């Protein structure tokens, strides 16, 4: 069986493309119209965006379990429409291996975006951040909000920008001393991570004498300061747990691990990047079921609209089974394993129906 | 209400070159939400390098609005000029409306000079903080 | 072959519709399957296609007890189905419309399914369209590839449905001349339609249900002439 | 006068269905957020029911219009689809007496938003607010971690604590600091404070006074000389609750009682907004018998997604007048209702284009 | 009155279906439109009706050009329909259902509108199901209390369209008498479906449309006996 295997998984793989094409788009309008709030005569529209177009591909990942569901259901309505499952049906072929011709350009869609979430996503993703961080934050002493603090011995450090090259934007340290007295408020312009150390460039550090006398002001253009924190670190304690690589996440995970901090939400963003196959086998399964059951001869449009708000449903209940289980302390694994396991049991009762 | 308040503060402020502005001790600062007003009961101010040679202050009371427009010294004032004359010319009246931005003395009330040698009584007080010259 | 159902009968979430309903079609005989819209004449021929199980009786073709067995089941047990809308891969054409249910064949080898996919082009006269795609084709093409196709298959019985619905007079001509030619190769069909003129035209013998429970049952003379069917299927004034 | 009462109690039924379905979509999608932040740390876990409850009325009254929308398209698809509509039509029923018929819903939906929108979303608003203003802050400040910074208030302020006593209270050298997004001058741009321990005093009538047991106020900027320092024993600052009007503007809050005559433009911006959802339900309901009219080819549910983005667009083109107006660029003498003019106009281009093709055709 | 079309054409997407095809029908007799399916037909019956706009020609009824009113203008001008469906207000009671037309009617009142309904009820063998909801109503009751609502409306031209689709033979006769009634009543009415023999047989008259274009008319006889139709729409063996 070979023409009606290229017929069945031609038909749902253009559907799936057409309807990812679609919901990527308008996911890009709709977070450039939420996005376009933040102008601020040094954030460009321009850079609005460059930074929306370099968000896209993360976007379309996490949205391609959507897509997934709403073209296998488009794509088997067509057929099914048109009394071309039935014949298929009549002349030998069986529901299992229906499910199959169209569960395989399924496990090929599978690969391709696994593959692309953990090799592409976190590199578009650093960079979209980094651009729009950059953009945002060549301010003053602290004038972002994506911003990073930090505290060696007793020196408060502050941080207006990170950037992918191990290079800092606008590096402010307060010195106290013993009696939390302060004896030096600097202000650096930049910094580089010199292999030995880092390395700042047009200091404007102010050192204030705790007796009433002179206060003086000092300006080293290359001052050379030793921190504890690293570029590798730095640049994955601002990233969203859900924007990593799946070895980035396994990596910081037992870093945390070891020094004794949670890391239930990286468990949970593990969890729902490494189990997205099932999930999106699970959703293709239950719109299979819904073709041959209920949906049997309705209209596209009706097929559309269910779609649309099955995927919202189960959109939500994942969505707040989420941070439910860091607050009940459920295992992470189950708020990612429940919603699929319920919509594959119920395309599988369905199928059993007939 | 009160956004902040302080106790047995002892603050000091730093010129724009380096010089001292002032070193000001009170019993309680206090900073109503309402506005930006803020009280210094029994302030010390003493401005060490503003003149070169500090200009103490006793002042029972000072109140300061949102910014140094007026904070007024009420109750007990004392100007002890502490200058190169001995005098200390320390002057009482009610209140002394002290310029803090506009950089002047000037008397909210007729002008009672407490000098050392003698004592003098005056009208009005129009005379430039940097100066430190008698004048009506 | 003889294809047999014995005792059929199933209930809707209400009221029953088919009671104790027994048929029999023999290989190479033509046997219609006739009776007001209300009666369960359609639900009997699903549940002898499969399309909904039956709550009683068994369904069996040549001592071979298929009444559980689901639609591909009985497609592989040898029954075979023709919808009666438009059942052509519209995206396919008309060589791979029959070459694609010809694949499934187990028995049929590379040489074997191009020989037979040759003979069934040149059998139903559709060698000079072996490329247009599905869709395009006209409603007598269609229904001629439609019956290539379902006889690519190898079916044993082929049971059409509403053959004649929406066809002008010319057309039902061609559509009797497929039917005998399928009846000459062996197979045996179960015609079931609203155009009772044709149907009994064409059918050898009829079975009749009026309310669930066949009334009726014999040749064309016989049905025209039984009073119960005359007062409540085709009434006096009928012919 | 029966096909008035069919119509109307078929749009009022599918309305309130639809009704409820979105409510119950909004509300669970909003709950995401609480409990998010409410896991991050912040808000209580037993006050999001309050929350939920005195929020609702602002749901409805955008809900409502949408809801009647969906409900005239399915109600009226649906006797499309069965050909009573076509025999209404053969019989004398002309378009313009079917907008008759369907303006009473339109009005009595009209009327119930108008209420909401009027006298119970700013009730509602404000006892949200009062009730929300409680221990919640005070909670926050107790979930400081020995050694994490919250950042509250976005970039402004930070707040920091080498440690924190289990049942709270001496802390160890504290560390906060603000800084203010105006121009801050040069002083009031960065100020830090630093306490040897510090502590948290309830107030008699305030929410709390945190008490620093000894430590300095630092204020001025990195690169200057000029630097306030100031030396105390006891430090007092109330700690501002981080949702205690972020989420809810007092615009809102207001009754709509005071809006009238007052010169403030952000109050009579409000006043604008809140008149526009009776027009709003009204444009809805003229565009939305038209826009019924369907074939069994293309169904009954193709053109309720569109139907969903152009009510989006509607309601974000609002929001972003009434924002550009309250902010004193576009002259509130033109003021919010060129956008009700604009979808009107595209309304009755839509309702009057078979008219308009019927004469082309001489 | 006469309801007369002249000069009929319409052009779909790039093709002319109908080119040239006049019709008339005069109060007080039934006239038929029959031919093949692809043929410009319906096309006719629909520009006839109003669901399709003329490119050419006139649709006047008694001196009144009719072709640009809406669907409601040509309702209220004289002209009628009937969907091919069924179309019966379903959660409405039969004797509201013709209340919700009969309420329309500008030249009556309430006690003469009662009357109306009345007679109308006891006119049609309705009078016994006055208050059954429009579900629970089967074919022939169906028919009837549509074809009441219908005449409740007060047309000149009734236009049926495909009333003998998937009936049972007996049931057709009901329909036939209904027609019969209604042509007593004096309302011309215009036939068009695809059973060639109850159309034939009932149509006083009938316009066979090929190819867009008139090709012969008159009553059954001359239909029959004419050579052209035969060859291209009823074919040799009919009849
Ligand atoms: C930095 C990168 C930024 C990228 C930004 C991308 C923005 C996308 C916005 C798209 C908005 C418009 C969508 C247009 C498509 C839908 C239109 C439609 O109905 O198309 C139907 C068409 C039918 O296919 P046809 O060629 O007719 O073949 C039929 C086979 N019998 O269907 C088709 O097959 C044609 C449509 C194909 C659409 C392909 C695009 C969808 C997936 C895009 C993923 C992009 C990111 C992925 C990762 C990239 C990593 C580098
Ligand atoms: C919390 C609730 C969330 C609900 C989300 C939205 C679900 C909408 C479902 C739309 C698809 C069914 C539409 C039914 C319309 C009315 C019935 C109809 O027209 O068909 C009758 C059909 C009976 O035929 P058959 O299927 O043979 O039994 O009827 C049936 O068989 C009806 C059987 C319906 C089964 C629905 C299963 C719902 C699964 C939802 C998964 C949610 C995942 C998120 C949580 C994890
Ligand atoms: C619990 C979780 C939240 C609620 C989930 C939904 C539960 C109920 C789902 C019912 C789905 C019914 C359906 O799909 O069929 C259409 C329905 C029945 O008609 P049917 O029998 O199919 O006849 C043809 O025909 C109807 O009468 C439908 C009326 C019911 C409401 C339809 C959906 C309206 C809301 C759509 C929201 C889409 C997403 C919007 C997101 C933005 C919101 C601001
Ligand atoms: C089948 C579906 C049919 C329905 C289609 C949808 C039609 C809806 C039409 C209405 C669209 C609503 C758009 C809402 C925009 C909201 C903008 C906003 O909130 O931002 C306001 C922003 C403030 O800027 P400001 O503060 O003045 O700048 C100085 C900075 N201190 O202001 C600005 O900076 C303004 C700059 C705007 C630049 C253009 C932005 C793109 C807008 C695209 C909208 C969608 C268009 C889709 C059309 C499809 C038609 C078929």
């Amino acid at each position: 069986m070979v023409k009606l295997d290229r017929y069945i998984g031609v038909t749902v793989f253009v559907a799936i493309l057409a309807v990812l094409g679609v919901i990527l788009g308008l996911a890009l309008l709709f977070a450039f119209i939420d996005e376009l709030n933040d102008i601020s005569a040094s954030y460009g529209i321009g850079d609005a965006l460059r930074f929306i177009f370099l968000t896209a591909p993360r976007r379309a990942y996490d949205m391609l379990p959507m897509a997934a569901l709403i073209g296998c259901l488009v794509g088997l309505g067509t057929l099914a429409s048109n009394s071309e499952l039935t014949i298929m049906r009549a002349a030998g072929v069986s529901l299992s291996r229906i499910v199959w011709a169209v569960m395989k350009p399924m496990l090929v869609l599978m690969l391709a975006g696994i593959l692309v979430g953990e090799y592409v996503a976190p590199w578009t993703e650093n960079i979209a951040q980094s651009g729009r961080a950059l953009a945002q934050g060549g301010g003053d002493s602290q004038s972002s909000k994506r911003g990073l603090w930090h505290r060696q011995g007793r020196e408060y450090i502050h941080i207006n920008a990170v950037q992918p090259n191990g290079v800092l934007y606008g590096v402010t340290r307060y010195r106290f001393d013993e009696q939390r007295g302060l004896e030096s408020a600097s202000f650096a312009k930049r910094a580089r991570f010199e292999t030995d150390h880092w390395q700042l460039e047009e200091v404007t550090t102010t050192l204030l004498h705790p007796r009433e006398k002179r206060s003086e002001v000092v300006k080293l253009p290359t001052e050379r300061w030793d921190a504890q924190l690293s570029p590798q670190l730095l640049n994955t304690v601002v990233m969203e747990p859900e924007a990593l690589s799946i070895s980035g996440l396994w990596q910081y995970i037992h870093y945390l691990a070891d020094q004794g901090l949670n890391n239930n939400r990286y468990w949970l963003a593990f969890w729902t990047k490494v189990l997205q196959p099932l999930v999106t086998a699970a959703l293709v399964l239950m719109a299979i079921s819904f073709i041959f059951g209920p949906l049997r001869s309705v209209t596209l449009g009706q097929r559309i609209f269910t779609g649309v708000l099955v995927g919202f449903v189960f959109r939500i209940a994942q969505d707040l089974l989420g941070p439910s289980s860091l607050v009940f302390d459920f295992p992470p694994l189950l708020a990612v394993v429940i919603p699929a396991s319920i919509c594959a049991l119920a395309g599988v009762w369905l199928l059993r129906r007939a | 209400t009160i956004d902040y308040y302080a106790e047995n503060a002892h603050s000091l402020q730093y010129q724009e070159d380096g010089s001292l502005d002032y070193e000001m001790t009170a019993v309680k600062l206090e900073h109503q939400k309402a506005t930006d007003i803020t009280f210094v009961t029994t302030p010390d101010l003493l401005l060490f390098r503003g003149n070169v040679q500090p200009w103490h202050i006793q002042s029972a009371r000072a109140e300061v609005g949102p910014k140094g427009k007026e904070v007024e010294l009420i109750d007990d004032v004392r100007v002890a000029r502490t200058d190169a004359k001995g005098q200390p010319s320390i002057l009482t009246t009610t209140r002394l409306t002290v310029f803090p931005d506009k950089n002047y003395a000037q008397t909210e009330q007729a002008v009672k000079i407490d000098a050392a040698n003698g004592v003098t009584t005056a009208v009005g007080m129009k005379a430039y903080l940097k100066d430190s010259r008698m004048h009506l | 072959a003889t294809l047999k159902a014995q005792h059929l009968a199933k209930s809707y979430k209400g009221r029953q519709v088919v009671r104790d309903v027994s048929m029999s079609i023999d290989s190479g005989q033509i046997v219609g399957l006739l009776g007001p819209n209300g009666a369960g004449k359609t639900t009997c021929f699903y549940m002898i296609v499969g399309l909904v199980q039956a709550d009683q009786g068994v369904v069996r073709i040549d001592e071979q007890n298929v009444t559980h067995l689901p639609m591909h089941g009985r497609a592989r047990a040898g029954i075979g189905y023709l919808p009666q809308e438009a059942s052509i891969f519209r995206k396919l054409s008309v060589s791979d419309n029959i070459m694609a249910i010809l694949e499934t064949r187990s028995d049929l080898d590379r040489n074997g399914r191009k020989e037979a996919l040759e003979g069934l082009l040149q059998e139903f006269h559709i060698h000079h369209i072996r490329d247009n795609l599905g869709m395009s084709l006209s409603g007598g093409e269609r229904r001629r590839v439609e019956i290539a196709r379902a006889l690519a298959s190898a079916p044993k019985f082929i049971l059409l449905d509403e053959p004649f619905a929406g066809v002008d007079p010319i057309s039902v001509g061609d559509i009797k001349q497929i039917i005998h030619h399928l009846k000459a190769k062996g197979i045996g069909i179960l015609i079931t339609d609203h155009n009772v003129r044709e149907t009994l035209d064409i059918c050898e013998t009829a079975y009749i249900v009026n309310d669930g429970q066949l009334i009726a049952e014999g040749d064309a003379e016989s049905i025209l002439a039984n009073d119960l069917v005359k007062e409540v299927y085709l009434g006096h004034e009928f012919r | 006068m029966i096909v008035f009462r069919y119509l109307s109690r078929e749009v009022l039924v599918t309305m309130s269905a639809v009704s409820a379905v979105l409510l119950v979509i909004i509300m669970s999608g909003r709950f995401i957020k609480y409990l998010a932040q409410a896991a991050q740390g912040l808000l209580d876990p037993g006050s999001l029911f309050l929350i939920m409850a005195f929020r609702i009325p602002g749901f409805l009254q955008l809900i409502l219009p949408l809801g009647l929308f969906l409900g005239i398209l399915l109600a009226y698809g649906r006797l499309y689809l069965e050909s009573e509509m076509t025999v209404l039509s053969a019989t004398g029923m002309s378009q313009k007496r079917l907008l008759g018929y369907t303006m009473a819903p339109a009005l009595l939906v009209a009327i119930l938003v108008a209420w909401l929108s009027l006298f119970l979303a700013p009730q509602g608003i404000n006892q949200f607010a009062l009730l929300l203003n409680k221990q919640d802050t005070l909670t926050e400040f107790d979930t400081l971690v020995p050694g994490r910074f919250q950042a509250m208030r976005d970039g402004t302020r930070v707040t920091y604590t080498e440690e924190l006593s289990k049942d709270r209270g001496e802390l160890a050298g504290i560390f906060i600091s603000q800084k203010d997004l105006n121009s801050s001058n040069q002083e009031r741009g960065i100020s830090i404070l630093v306490a040897e321990k510090g502590t948290q005093n309830i107030q008699a009538d305030g929410s709390r006074y945190l008490i620093l047991h000894n430590g300095y106020r630092y204020d001025g900027n990195p690169g200057q000389a000029n630097y306030r320092a100031i030396q105390y024993d006891t430090y007092g600052v109330m700690l501002p609750k981080p949702e205690a009007s972020s989420e809810v503007s007092e615009r809102d809050a207001v009754p709509t009682a005071d809006l009238f005559g007052s010169d403030n433009p952000r109050y009579q911006a409000e006043l604008q907004w809140r008149l526009s959802t009776p027009l709003l339900v009204f444009v809805v309901t003229l565009l939305a018998v038209p826009l019924s009219r369907v074939n069994p080819r293309q169904g009954r549910f193709l053109k309720l997604l569109p139907a969903i983005l152009l009510y989006m667009g509607y309601l974000a083109l609002l929001i972003a007048v009434r924002g550009q107006l309250d902010k004193g660029k576009i002259p509130m003498a033109i003021g919010l209702w060129w956008v009700h003019g604009l979808f009107l106009a595209i309304g009755l281009l839509l309702f009057y284009w078979e008219p308009l093709r019927l004469k082309l055709a001489s």
